Parts: structure tokens; C-alpha cells; sequence
RNA sequence: GGUUUCUCUUCAGAUCGCAUAAAUCUUUCGCCUUUUACUAAAGAUUUCCGUGGAGAGGAACAACCCAAUUUUUUGAGGCCUUGCAAGGCU
């Protein structure tokens, strides 16, 4: 199991930002993160490629189709590695 | 120099079996409830003697309402064992008193 | 490993599915496997025109699943 | 070869052509990367462009990038001491 | 592995044994520094014993309590070795003798 | 590179020692002609029988296996408009 993956699981319960492979940007609370990067989130704000926003209560995104995630800066500050 | 030893466990069981005439048959500590060192220290400090225990020389060497006999409900007497056991409760002036292990 | 996706929470709920190709469908989750292939019942294709057409019970290959969104409360 | 550059500031190139610059703190089998104090650039990687060095810069912060979408990495600057 | 062996009941038996049996290893001790009866007087005197024996138990406990009270930890001093100083001289030679032989010499020399 | 075994130096915090002695002084006690020798509690200071850590020298014994979804064996390339970027495309 990978070092970044452990740090992701650590962000469960925190507000995170996710960009997909298609560039839609989802911000909200990370409920569950699976080993393969599958992500369950809640109370989302989504910002599309045209710039428009929307609001969603509940989402789940497949790990493969995630480009990246932004985690809380405070959480990062792993040391042993 | 013969300074350190380390034995295997069959050796220790053989020796333990062969030595049992000189050894105690207690497994825990509660047998020495008011017979431990701390009880004897407290007893010496208060000038009181546990019935089996040693006796020493004393360490320390008016009309009042607080001590009056009409106010006392004599239900059980206060033994000396109780004063060893809870020394701050049953003694006026406990100096140089040790608290004893309560229970294991 | 050979893990399941954690989707039991979403079973028998109405969902909104974003697929690759800018494709979107809606339906009730009836089941899944470790590859995230889905069974979706009472499925409806949301055509880019805005028009929606009923396609019934269908299989979506997990490969081509971008995102899902619940239309219910879990 | 990866462990050497750990703790360093690193310029990472994505498959769409973005430039992620952050402190390289962790990686794994897939090359999923952990980037502290990370910013994103789009238009340029400056080599002292007299007009300006920085256009479309965005502050991101603590970033986990998936290795699928990574192309390449070069050393951008030394480790911050902190 | 089996659930138990021949050694298992004995090995469990040693967990609840009195010192020094409860250990596997240790430092060798001086012969005199092992009383071997200290536990007999640290218990209650058995019932029905005569008065002299009952009193005896109290006196042995008394000395036990006074050593434990009065103890202060050992002062770290410059040791000196008397016999090493004697052996460094040419006047003292060294040998290996029977204990009874040496004892007789001690008796004769004192006389 | 090791282990065992003697001598010396230095530092001791740790139940320095799962044991336990003596002496000196000051307080209180018991002995009661005076002094040895004493009775028994507290405190202070030494001696003695032992111990631990570190360092130096001598001697002895051994040895130079992953291309078929979730990542790394590809949905990979080609067309149109505006100021490479965005979008529409195939």
C-alpha cells in the first residue's frame, strides 16, 4: 500500500477539492476514500469547464477518472518516509 | 569469576521442586495484609502493636466538648488494626505514618 | 485486493451517471462487481438535446464511469 | 532516483500540458505524487521572460497528483529548510 | 505446533514461584547474603506453639523492621583492596590449600 | 573484528547489596556509688565486609515473478472559427 494513499485516507472527514479527467472541479467533504482512489463526498460545490457552479448533496467519483486532489494544507504538516 | 548465570527452564523446575521444603506456599501478597513492612512502620510510629508483630520504643514520647462521653455511640470498639489500616481517619496526630498497600 | 467498490449505501437508490463522451444517464442501482460495472434499472438517456428516452434495465461498464451522483439521500 | 529528489522543489509536467511546481515529499509504485506548497502554471515556465515570468499562476497548496497523468519531472529549486 | 508440551505445566508453575525461582538468569550472590529462613519469620507464627517460640518470632521481626527503617543508600567511596596490596609485595606468596589445613594454621598462628 | 582472565585509574546516580555489621557526636530514655562494658529510640557523621558503569596495560583460547477496466504496454490520431488559448467537431 502506497504512502500517498495513507495520506489520502488521513484526509477522510476533511474538506477536499477534486479535479476529474474532464476538468470538472468538485469541492466538499471527503466521506470515504478507497485504495484505488474511489472517492465518496458530500455537500459539494462543482465548477464546470465553462466556469458555472452547481451544488450537490452526495457524489462518488471513480479513482481512475480523477486527475488530482487538493488536501488541507494544515493536515500535511509522512516525516519518516 | 563465577558472576552471572543463565539457566534453562527444566533446570529451574528441577531446582524449584527440590527446594520446596524451605519455600513458602503463598502465591499473592494478601496474606501479609497488616503484616507487611509498611504496617510495621506505621505501628511503630503510632506506638501500637499488631498482635503478632514487633514492639518498639515510642517515637513521640483538658476538659473539652469534642472528647465527651455522653456524645459517643459505642457500637463496636475501634481496634488497633483499624488505626493501622486507615491511619489518618482514626488518629489525631499521625506523624511519620505510611499508607499501606490496599489490595491486590 | 480484488476489492469491492463501497456502493452498498447506494443500492436501490436513484442516481445520476456521468459517462465518458459527455454522456449522461439516470436510473436505480441494482448491483455492481469489483470492476465497478453497474446494473442500472429504469434507466433514462439524457440526450444532449435535453430530451430524455427510457432504455429500461441496463449494464454500465465501470471502465467508462466518470462520476455518479445520488438523487436521493443515503 | 526518486528518493534523491525527495524534499526538493520540483517542476512536474502533466499530460494535458500543465506545470505543477511544489515540494516533492512522497511518491509510490504508480508515481502518485505528494506536492507541498504547490502552484499551477499554464502559459510558461519562466526563463526570465523580460515581459513577465508569471501568467495564469494559481496557488493550490497541498496536492496529491495521480501518476496516470504525470509525464515528467525536473529539479526546480532546493528544499525549503522549514 | 502442539497446544501443550511436557514443559508447559512447569513453565506456568514458574510464573507464580517465589524469587529467585521466578527468573531465568541473574547474578551470583554471596553465600552469607542468602538467609533461607527469612520467609519463615515474616509470616504468622503457627498456632499452638509455646510462648518462647511465639516471642522468638516477634524479636526476629523486630530486627527485620529496624534494618528496613534505618537503611540509607550506600556511599560511593574510594575502595581499597587490602589483599591486593599484600600480594603486590614480595613478602606474600600464594597457593591452594585444603580448608582444614588453612584453618589449623590460623589456629596455630593465633596461638 | 571476538571471548575468558589478572592489575591499576576514574565516576557512582540504581533495592549501588531482594543482604546487613561496628564506631563517634547530639538529643531524649533504662540501669544507679565512680569508670569500663551497657539498655533503646531519633538525627548527624565515619569505618568495615560486598557491588555497578567507563578507560588503560598484561596473559590465555577461537578466527582474517505485473499487456485485457482502478494507474506503467493507450482511444492513440485528423477538420472548422476567433484573440498558442477556448469551443465545436471526425
Amino acid at each position: 500500500i502506497g504512502v500517498p494513499i495513507k495520506v489520502l485516507h488521513e484526509a477522510e472527514g476533511h474538506i477536499v477539492t477534486c479535479e476529474t479527467n474532464t476538468g470538472e472541479v468538485y469541492r466538499g467533504k471527503l466521506i470515504e476514500a478507497e485504495d484505488n482512489m474511489n472517492c465518496q463526498m458530500s455537500n459539494i460545490t462543482v465548477t464546470y469547464r465553462d466556469g458555472r457552479v452547481a451544488q450537490l448533496e452526495q457524489v462518488y467519483i471513480r479513482g481512475s477518472k480523477i486527475r488530482f486532489l487538493i488536501l488541507p494544507d494544515m493536515l500535511k504538516n509522512m516525516l519518516k518516509s | 569469576t563465577y558472576q552471572r548465570w543463565q539457566f534453562t527452564l527444566p533446570m529451574m523446575s528441577t531446582l524449584y521442586r527440590l527446594a520446596n521444603q524451605l519455600l513458602t506456599d503463598l502465591v499473592d501478597d494478601n496474606y501479609f495484609y497488616l503484616f507487611d513492612l509498611k504496617a510495621f512502620f506505621t505501628s511503630k510510629a503510632l506506638n501500637m502493636a499488631i498482635p503478632g508483630g514487633p514492639k518498639f520504643e515510642p517515637l513521640v514520647r483538658d476538659w473539652n466538648e469534642f472528647n465527651d462521653i455522653n456524645k459517643i455511640i459505642i457500637r463496636q470498639p475501634i481496634r488497633t488494626e483499624y488505626k493501622i489500616a486507615f491511619p489518618y481517619l482514626y488518629n489525631n496526630l499521625p506523624h511519620h505514618v505510611h499508607l499501606t498497600w490496599y489490595h491486590t | 485486493k480484488a476489492h469491492p467498490p463501497e456502493l452498498k449505501k447506494f443500492m436501490d437508490k436513484k442516481l445520476s451517471l456521468k459517462l465518458n463522451g459527455g454522456r449522461h444517464v439516470q436510473g436505480i442501482l441494482r448491483g455492481f462487481d469489483p470492476f465497478m460495472n453497474l446494473v442500472i434499472d429504469e434507466c433514462v438517456e439524457m440526450a444532449t438535446s435535453g430530451q430524455q428516452n427510457n432504455i429500461g434495465m441496463v449494464v454500465i461498464r465501470g471502465n467508462s464511469i466518470i462520476m455518479l451522483e445520488a438523487l436521493e439521500r443515503v | 532516483k526518486m528518493l534523491q529528489h525527495i524534499d526538493y522543489r520540483m517542476r512536474c509536467i502533466l499530460q494535458d500540458g500543465r506545470i505543477f511546481i511544489g515540494t516533492f515529499k512522497a511518491f509510490d509504485k504508480h508515481m502518485n505524487l505528494i506536492l507541498c506548497d504547490c502552484d499551477e502554471f499554464r502559459k510558461i515556465k519562466p526563463k526570465n521572460s523580460k515581459q513577465a515570468e508569471r501568467e495564469e499562476k494559481r496557488v493550490l497548496g497541498l496536492v496529491l497528483l495521480r501518476g496516470e497523468n504525470l509525464v515528467s519531472m525536473t529539479v526546480e529549486g532546493p528544499p525549503p529548510k522549514d | 505446533t502442539p497446544l501443550y508440551t511436557d514443559n508447559t505445566a512447569n513453565g506456568i508453575a514458574l510464573l507464580w514461584a517465589p524469587r529467585p525461582f521466578n527468573l531465568r538468569s541473574g547474578r551470583t550472590r554471596r553465600a552469607l547474603d542468602i538467609p533461607l529462613v527469612k520467609n519463615w519469620y515474616r509470616e504468622h507464627c503457627p498456632a499452638g506453639q509455646p510462648v518462647k517460640v511465639r516471642v522468638s518470632y516477634q524479636k526476629l521481626l523486630k530486627y527485620y523492621v529496624l534494618n528496613a527503617l534505618k537503611h540509607r543508600p550506600p556511599k560511593a567511596q574510594k575502595k581499597r583492596y587490602l589483599f591486593r596490596s599484600f600480594k603486590a609485595t614480595k613478602f606474600f606468596q600464594s597457593t591452594k590449600l585444603d580448608w582444614v589445613e588453612v584453618g589449623l594454621q590460623v589456629c596455630r598462628q593465633g596461638y
